Formats: C-alpha cells, structure tokens, sequence
C-alpha cells in the first residue's frame, strides 16, 4: 500500500492513412509512471558478487 | 489579333520496383504540363481607278 498508479491518460488508439505512400499508419499511447509516498517499503536480495 | 488556345502533349507513368512499396516512392513520378497560345491576323488588298 505505499505505492501508487498515477496516470494522465488511458491506452489510446490513433489510425492514420498517409496517401502518400498507401500505408495506413497505426499510433497507441499511453501515460502512466510508478510512485510511492515515502522512501521505504522495498527490499530485494541478490545472488553473491 | 485573334489568339488561340493549344493543349500540350502527353507524359507517362513509371513502373515502380517491388523493392519501394512501402516508401515516398509508391506513387511514381510526376507529370507536368502547360498550356500555349497561338495567333491570327489579317492584311489588306486594295486596288484604284479613275475615268
């Protein structure tokens, strides 16, 4: 619970035709990132070095 | 002065290669053309006598 999910927008698709070379273009985006309120909460361990 | 108007000639396409399908160069070439004029015009005869 010391993480959170901020985001701006959804996943969006965008389709777009480009004549000049008959492709028809394809644009999903999305804007999302990864936070969390305080510095702990986390601890992860490793094989030795 | 009567000027006319004449109509250029004829271009042609291009046969593009498999290889650019996908890029700018799908749709061949470009034909241009313009337009030209031509004129008329006229002399005189004339002819005279006396009695």
């Amino acid at each position: 619970d010391n993480f959170v999910m901020p985001r701006q927008r959804a996943v969006t698709v965008e389709r777009e035709r480009q004549a000049g070379k008959q492709r028809d273009a394809y644009y999903v985006t999305q804007r999302v990132n990864l936070q969390r309120y305080f510095e702990n909460g986390v601890v992860s361990g490793a094989y030795a070095a | 002065i009567l000027t006319m108007l004449v109509e250029p000639d004829a271009g042609r396409a291009t046969w593009v290669a498999a290889s650019a399908y996908g890029s700018d160069n799908t749709t061949g070439s470009e034909v241009t053309g313009a337009l030209t004029e031509i004129h008329f015009s006229t002399y005189k005869l004339a002819a005279k006598s006396f009695i």
